[PDB]
């Protein structure tokens, strides 16, 4: 039986090979053994054992019933791995940490926390005689009759949803109880019993009972429901909230404007109008969410994101699995701190500047110590936890930490080791750099040879940027020689540009270094030729990807690549100290920004924020004294904003009334940024442009459950090759009333046969992150689902696939598990 | 003949007040003497000095309090390792070389919980003390260390009161898991370092709780053939699993700190759990002998690790539980020698007191005890006495023994075992020990003991110690002298007269708050022979009850055991004197395993006791060894102390 | 079989006092709630009082608050209803009943709960 | 206005002695690498030596092998270069630099100070 696999497993006696055999022996009915071995990137060394163990495991599971199918997996679960540190109980944060002075008698008053827990309170007293430890005191908080209600996170109006909960009885003897539901106006209880009577039940001693209720929502997001438990000991009240959302897919449309009456920065802008547009597929009985924010500076939005909100809100909506997202947490805080410190703008605060400076420094340290989880043994940074080290993310995090070292000191040895690893271990003979992992950071235009050449050029220039940023920590000779070699590579093999993105990144990477070489001037002129300009004199000026797209086509829609190239050109112009050419670019970038201050993706966001901050810091800012008033087109007016340098971080006001919006200004200096976001709900995707072939359905198995199978594939454009896509993300919304089985995803992620890089379950969404989605065939995720409670008329959920670094290339489809016909408030008006 | 004795602690502490005791016998009238401290190379630098005057009203006893100002040492980072101590008087002058060490204070690191999960705040504070167990306001630096061994961040703070509350350490959202370390030290000059550990693990939502319960926490020889293990499965609070499958695996563990273990290839399987309870029987002999060491005596002091897995038949959910180990024992009784020194004085009876404990380190009375002995003389002759038998008491649990051993015996080796009726031969405890005769030139010995049973040594209660000089052939002694040490410093010194009629004399000594945790007593006298004077000394360990100086208490006014959520409560703190209190309210389940739940409050006394420089339970090879074991070093004329080669650890 | 025996009762004058007992048998006594009811001639049955054995908490039926007092005996399985200050309203044949489940209080003992019932004892009070 | 006004230098004999203390005149400079250049007349700035923000990393140009051994103090944000050995070929307005961003160029620049090795 299990001895056959154990022979190989305990005979190879290799740390890496043992795990390969272990996850080769895992059950997998959907794909064959060779297909599983195809994805392994560790090399043949354990590919042989993986194939052998998979074959043996498949053979041994033929004649055995459902008794040894668990014995084998539970015997294989041990002695192959050592352990995984994991606790299943959660303990609340301790209280009463104060330090007092006792003059032989003191009394404090407080309240115990709401938790059925045996609190142990202890005290240590120190004085001139010495130290004494007082006797511990035990105080247990215990409620003998309890009611715990299981409330689903979100529901969609139009469903018959039953919510089920538990009545717990800790009394010794038997007891009969009454349970009561309070009905809110916007929810039909399907009986309208409102007292609403009762159905008395009975529970035994030290037992529990299960009680279910059936309801249906009418309004949206009704967070006020009461449950009453009335027993021999009286009546207890329990308050619960329910979040109801409409049908469709959330869609956000953003629009910005920059206002400057004096026209110092190129143009005069006193009035801007955003129309109240109602799209075709607006969900009935759903108001369109509109929010307006006004800030008194270009970096005013970043200041609002960092300072106005105590916690650092994430600028984007991307998943946090990758190390890049965890690193993104520090960038806005750093740029705010850099602007404040270098501009010496500590006088904006009314409180003590030193305390806020120390708090911001501690937040920087927080981010700095949060990124540390991804360091490997050789001080090289891995993209995912336990994955292979990548030079791309190593250079990126090296640049960011070299920035952070300006205000918060870094470990010199760590940066030295990382910077000497990325130079010695991975670098060509001619000066180029090789990637180690398969973390594709960008999909590049052209055919396969052109794709490889542009990938090499982009990676080399990116690494040069990082090294030139983090040189100050560890200035050495070998790394300087490698940097010079890479600079020579860029200089000699950049000019025959294939894509303007690589040309722009190479130009920026060269600008930080030697700017006297004539080839750099030729590169700069070639970049300057490709500029697209709107307005005469130039008011908008930007770049894009120009291989065969040199026809004048401005869709006016910002894309991650477009913003990235524009930001790199902006940084090159700033570093060359050219101000007359730069005003339209900063105007466009300031108009491009979103609510929180973060652009479409991460790598464009960091570069754009750096460009705006450096432009504000270099071009000296003007005194802020300005009057801005926003009013609806036909409806009444709205709050009027009078901003000085003492007040520009005003609270963001949501647009309540429905009308076209007009923002007007008087005579005043400075710059103002006005950004309007529009969150709306849609019922279809036919209008959108899809770029991924998708198909998701539900199957049934044989204890038997339901299974969900989704499949996605890439559709390359005419310019792109057929190698696939870059790092991609698949999002599956789940229908209300069911949950996703975590064991299947843990199997699909935590093995050497990883079909995906990371998985997570947040807010009723299953999010998976993968290195590449093939274009030739379909790649499919498959997992069981569990029915949490019975629901009826359930609304369909969504299935989205999008590239990580350019979310524009996305495709969404509506799907549902099953829909079969089922009088109690069923018709929702 | 006149003699002087200078007594000082074995190792000088920088920045601490060391008490140097000068006692001169055989002089008249009065005179002054200076005790100073100088540098090793040239006697140029004088760190400090003390002037003491000896007269009749002072009983020719005097004390000096010397201190090494930490700034007076050379500014270079190279430590100075040796220091001279000099005594200068009108009649005599002497110098000695003494090592010094920089470990001056105590650094206790208190963290609220031993287990954390991601996105949690670690609240850590520090208690800093000096050699006198006082606030000792000094700036403190502490660093955190991840499991890999790389320092994350270092934080500093000044000290005002004695408790240095430091900022929190926000655990990263996706941190590195394992056994994180915290190191604390002083900034400028002292080398004291404190260490703490805390564990970081992810949090998972459990499908249902499974708990294992064994027959006991130990497997004696009763359960070697059959051992009952009960598994309980529950959903939430009192909700119970209805039906499940159960598998169990067993292994042998070397200790509780080794992540590896020798599993068993044959084990019980397929137990049907019904209503959240099932029972299994484990046979150690059958499952171990054929697959591992077959002798039942070889598994002593090594554990039995148990792993259970429960799979719910309906939902298909899987959960696991594990008992890390069960202490195998060959005999339930353990013998430890108490209140007896390991060095015997010839011509005096040698009492032996054994103490019997069960497997749980708890006193057990009524167990018979049997002793056998062998004596080897200076002429290399081995003679065996008759076995001694007694029964231990029920209150103290100590079996008093007496061996009227001859005068010429040099080394006595004795073996002690139990004679319990039920236990068959093999399953009885045994222990052997050796004793070596005190060696003196003038054949002068001394034996002191404090007489009591159920010994507690209540503070404030007088202590009566019997001194028996019965030994010398020149027994013309005028005074006895005694020193009493506690926490490494000489706190008491005195001299008592001798009654020329009776030999054994009772000395009454007060017990004060300066001797609370433990103390050592040393009684000596000088016999004046025709050749030279001779010091003869003996030592005794005095254990005193653990009593604070303030003894604060914290109480809750509604003393009912059960409260209700959100109920207001008042905490009353009462102390015998003004103090500073630091509180901590934690979850009692955070300590998990009820066995071995060690907190900083549990380890504070054991870590604090390290300040006692002496070692052993008393006695000595000779006078020099008696002074060395007690934690003392002396300057006299009768005997020269060999402290040059004496830097050794003791149990 | 469970059994409840009512003892006591008789004829009294206005303002008197009387002691009644309900001996219980055939069940686990510590796991029951025991109730005293009354049924006047020509009137519907009414609940009077209840005692919870496991904890000793009591319930009196509003109008009879403080008038009486219920106390059980764990030794002989007999509850006693201390009928003090016998005002002439009662004039009933009071029964004793047992139930393994405690009621909800609130609304009260009414709606004729309890599953095991006794024979009752007649109590009469005269206005003479 | 972060400025690096130079201090130290003057007139010297072949084989004389001199020392400069580049003193900061603005925002702190604790962790930023600072070094020295050479400004031989007719030509322009040329690297001489550098030391990091911690002091553990040093670099010396081949010409000036370390005859002007480099140090720096963070309390006053000052950089000490001690030119004892001097000859009539070290003439030029010496330059101390801000955070380096590589080896040459550097971010912030000072006006420099004139050092003349007069043979008289
Ligand atoms: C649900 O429970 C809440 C508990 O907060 C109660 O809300 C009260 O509503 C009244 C309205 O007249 C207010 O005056 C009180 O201040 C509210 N809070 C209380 C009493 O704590 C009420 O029982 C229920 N509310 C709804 C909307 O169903």
């Amino acid at each position: 039986l299990q001895k056959k696999i154990e022979e190989i497993a305990a005979k190879y006696k290799h740390s890496v090979v043992k795990k390969c055999c272990y996850d080769g022996a895992c059950v997998n009915n959907d794909e064959t053994c060779e297909q599983r071995a195809a994805r392994i990137s560790l090399g043949p060394r354990c590919i042989k054992a993986f194939t052998e163990c998979c074959v043996v495991a498949s053979q041994l599971r033929a004649n055995i019933s459902h008794k040894d199918m668990q014995l084998g997996r539970l015997h294989m679960k041990t002695l192959l791995p050592v352990s995984k540190p994991e606790i299943r109980s959660y303990f609340p944060e301790s209280w009463l940490w104060e330090v007092h002075l006792v003059p032989r008698r003191k009394q404090l008053q407080f309240a115990l926390p709401d938790s059925l827990t045996t609190w142990e309170i202890q005290g240590v007293g120190i004085s001139n005689t010495g130290i004494c430890v007082a006797d511990t005191v035990k105080a247990k908080v215990f409620k003998d009759v309890f009611l715990e209600m299981n409330i689903p996170y979100s529901v969609v109006r139009g469903e018959q949803i039953q919510l089920k909960g538990t009545v717990y009885n800790y009394r010794t003897s038997g007891m009969q109880f009454c349970v009561k539901m309070s009905a809110v106006e916007g929810i039909c209880t399907s009986e309208s019993p409102v007292s609403s009577k009762c159905v008395r039940q009975k529970v035994e001693g030290s037992s529990s009972h299960l009680v279910t209720f059936t309801v249906l929502p009418l309004e949206i997001g009704l967070h006020n429901i009461n449950f009453s438990l009335e027993t021999w000991f009286g009546k207890e009240i329990l308050v619960k909230t329910l979040r109801v959302v409409p049908e469709g897919v959330k869609r956000e449309s953003y629009s910005g404007v920059t206002l400057d009456p004096r026209g110092i920065y190129g143009t005069i802008s006193r009035r801007k109008e955003f129309p109240y547009r109602i799209p075709l597929d607006l969900v009935p009985k759903t108001e369109i969410k509109r929010i307006l924010s006004v800030k008194g500076l270009l970096v005013g939005e970043i200041l609002s994101a960092v300072l106005s909100q105590e916690g650092i809100n994430i600028l984007t909506h991307l998943p946090k699995g990758s190390a890049e997202a965890e690193l993104m947490s520090v960038v806005p805080v750093f740029y705010v701190f850099h602007y404040l410190e270098t501009g010496n703008h500590w006088n904006i605060f009314h409180s003590d500047p030193l305390i806020e400076k120390q708090k911001l420094k501690k937040k920087l340290k927080e981010g700095m110590l949060s990124i540390m989880s991804y360091r490997n043994a050789d001080y090289s940074y891995s993209v995912w936890k336990g994955g292979s080290a990548s030079t791309w993310l190593t250079a990126f995090a090296l640049r960011v930490l070299g920035q952070v070292n300006k205000y918060v000191e870094q470990n010199q040895n760590s940066i030295c080791n990382s910077l000497l690893w990325l130079v010695e271990n991975y670098q060509l003979d001619n000066g180029s750099f090789k990637e180690n992992s398969q973390y594709q950071p960008i999909k590049l235009q052209g055919t396969l040879p052109v794709e490889a050449r542009e990938n090499s050029l982009y990676l080399t220039a990116f690494t040069v940027i990082g090294i030139r940023k983090a040189f100050d920590i560890c200035p050495l000779v070998k790394i300087d020689t490698a940097l010079i070699k890479a600079d020579n590579f860029l200089l000699e093999n950049t000019l025959p540009a294939q894509s303007t993105f690589t040309l722009a990144i190479s130009a920026y990477a060269l600008s930080l270094g030697d700017k006297t070489h004539p080839q750099f001037r030729s590169i700069v002129s070639a970049l300057k030729r490709e500029a697209l300009v709107k307005g005469n004199p130039p008011i908008y000026r930007f770049w894009k990807d120009n291989l065969q797209h040199k026809d004048s086509s401005v869709p006016n829609t910002g894309t991650a690549r477009m913003v990235e190239t524009t930001a790199y050109a902006l940084l090159t112009s700033l570093n060359l100290k050219d101000i007359n050419y730069v005003n339209p670019v900063i105007k466009w970038l300031s108009e491009e920004q979103r609510y929180g201050g973060g652009f479409y993706s991460t790598q464009d966001t960091i570069n754009a924020i750096e460009g705006l901050t450096e432009y504000s810091l270099l071009v000296k800012q003007l005194r802020l004294s300005m009057d801005i008033d926003v009013s609806y087109k036909h409806k009444g007016a709205l709050h009027n904003y009078k901003m000085t340098d003492k007040n520009f971080l005003g609270r963001p006001v949501e647009v309540l009334l429905n009308d076209d919006l007009i923002v007007s200004t008087g005579f005043g200096s400075g710059l103002a940024t006005v950004h309007v976001t529009t969150v709306v709900h849609k019922t279809s995707t036919s209008e959108e442009v899809c770029s991924f072939y998708l198909k998701i359905d539900t199957q049934d198995i044989e204890s038997d459950y339901k299974r969900i199978v989704a499949c996605a594939s890439y559709k390359p454009s005419r310019e792109e090759s057929s190698s696939g896509s870059s790092h991609a993300v698949m999002d599956i919304s789940l229908p209300t009333g069911i949950s996703a089985n975590e064991e299947d995803l843990k199997a699909l992620v935590e093995g050497v046969d990883q079909l995906f890089t990371d998985y997570q379950i947040k807010d009723g969404h299953v999010i998976l992150q993968l290195n590449s989605i093939p274009s030739s065939d379909f790649l499919c995720v498959r997992f069981r689902i569990f029915e949490l409670f019975e629901v009826g008329f359930l609304s369909p959920a969504t299935f989205t696939v999008y590239e990580y670094h350019r979310p524009d290339k996305q495709c969404t489809m509506f799907y549902s598990t099953s829909n079969i016909k089922i009088c109690k408030c069923v018709e929702a008006d | 003949e006149q003699t002087y004795v200078i007594s000082a602690p074995k190792i000088f502490r920088v920045g601490a007040s060391e008490n140097i005791v000068i006692q001169v016998y055989g002089y008249t009238e009065a005179f002054d003497a200076t005790i100073s401290i100088k540098s090793y190379p040239d006697k140029k630098f004088s760190y400090s000095s003390g002037h003491v005057h000896l007269s009749s009203e002072n009983k020719f006893q005097n004390s000096a309090i010397l201190t090494i100002q930490p700034k007076q040492l050379p500014g270079g980072q190279n430590p100075v390792s040796y220091v001279y101590l000099e005594v200068v008087s009108k009649h005599f002058s002497k110098s000695k070389r003494m090592p010094i060490t920089y470990d001056n204070g105590f650094l206790f690191i208190h963290t609220d919980k031993p287990v954390y999960t991601p996105d949690q705040s670690v609240k850590v504070r520090v208690y800093s003390l000096n050699d006198d167990l006082k606030p000792a306001k000094r700036e403190t630096v502490l660093t955190f260390i991840d499991p890999e061994g790389s320092e994350v961040d270092m934080v500093e703070e000044i000290d005002h009161i004695g408790i240095i509350s430091f900022p929190d350490f926000k655990i990263p959202s996706n941190p590195r898991y394992g056994m994180w370390t915290i190191k604390a030290k002083y900034k400028e000059d002292f080398s004291t370092t404190g260490t703490a550990y805390f564990e970081v693990k992810e949090y998972v939502l459990p499908h249902f709780s499974v708990s294992i319960e064994p027959e006991y926490n130990f497997i004696g020889y009763k359960n070697f053939k059959n051992f009952e293990i009960t598994i309980k499965a529950r959903y939430f609070y009192n909700k119970v699993v209805t039906e499940a499958d159960v598998y169990i695996t067993f292994g042998i563990r070397e200790d509780l700190k080794d992540d590896q273990k020798e599993m068993m290839q044959t084990a019980m399987q397929n137990t049907m759990l019904i209503n959240g309870i099932a029972q299994v029987t484990f046979d150690s002999e059958t499952a171990v002998k054929e697959l591992s060491y077959y002798s039942l005596e070889d598994l002593n002091n090594k554990y039995l690790y148990i792993a259970v897995t429960v799979i719910e038949s309906t939902g298909g959910f899987s959960e696991e539980a594990e008992i890390p180990g069960i202490k195998y024992v060959l005999s339930p009784y353990k013998l430890n020698l108490v209140a007896t020194p390991l060095f015997l004085k010839p011509g005096i009876p040698y009492p032996i007191k054994v103490q019997v404990k069960d497997s749980l380190d708890q006193l057990v009375g009524g167990v018979p005890v049997t002793l056998n002995a062998q004596t080897i003389d200076v002429n290399q002759e081995t003679s065996d006495l008759d076995p001694s038998k007694s029964v231990t008491r029920v209150d103290d649990g100590v079996a008093s023994f007496v061996l009227n051993l001859p005068s010429g015996v040099t080394v006595l080796e004795f073996n002690v075992k139990t004679d319990a009726p039920d236990l068959p031969e093999e399953n009885q405890a045994r222990e052997g020990y050796r004793a070596i005769a005190y060696s003196s030139l003038s054949q002068s010995y001394l034996y002191i003991d404090w007489t009591d049973n159920h010994k507690a040594l209540l503070v404030g209660e007088h202590l009566n110690i019997i001194v028996t000089p019965k030994s010398p052939y020149i027994d013309k002694i005028t005074h006895y002298n005694y020193l009493i040490l506690s926490k490494g410093k000489i706190i008491h010194f005195g001299t008592r007269e001798k009654f020329s009629d009776a030999s054994y004399q009772s000395i009454n000594i007060p017990v004060t708050q300066n001797m609370v945790p433990s103390s050592r007593l040393l009684v000596y006298y000088i016999v004046t022979g025709e050749q030279t004077a001779e010091l003869v000394s003996d030592s005794v360990w005095l254990n005193i009850e653990e009593k604070c100086g303030n003894q604060l208490q914290v109480h809750l006014s509604p003393d009912a055991d059960a409260y209700s959520p959100g109920q207001t409560v008042s905490l009353n703190m009462a102390t015998g004197m003004d103090s500073w209190v630091a509180l901590a309210a934690v979850d009692s389940a955070v300590y998990g395993v009820q066995r071995g739940a060690k907190k900083p409050l549990e380890r504070v006394f054991q870590f604090l006791e390290k300040s006692d420089l002496g070692c052993g339970a008393g006695g000595g090879l000779n006078n020099a060894n008696v002074f060395h074991l007690a934690g003392l070093t002396f300057l006299t004329n009768a005997n020269a102390d060999d402290s040059q080669e004496n830097d050794e650890p003791c149990k | 079989e469970v059994q409840l025996v009512e003892s006591g009762g008789g004829l009294v004058q206005a303002g008197g006092s009387l002691r009644l007992s309900c001996a219980a048998s055939g069940f686990t006594f510590d796991d029951y709630a025991i109730g005293w009811f009354r049924q006047a001639p020509g009137k519907e049955r009414e609940g009077v009082s209840c005692i919870s054995t496991s904890d000793g908490s009591t319930y009196y039926a509003d109008s009879v608050k403080g008038r009486f007092t219920i106390s059980s005996d764990n030794a002989k399985n007999t509850v006693y209803l201390q009928m003090n200050s016998l005002k002439p309203e009662d004039t009933a044949v009071y029964y004793c009943a047992a139930d393994p489940y405690l009621p909800i209080r609130g609304r009260g003992i009414e709606s004729t709960d309890f599953g095991s019932w006794g024979q009752g004892t007649q109590v009469t009070v005269s206005s003479a």
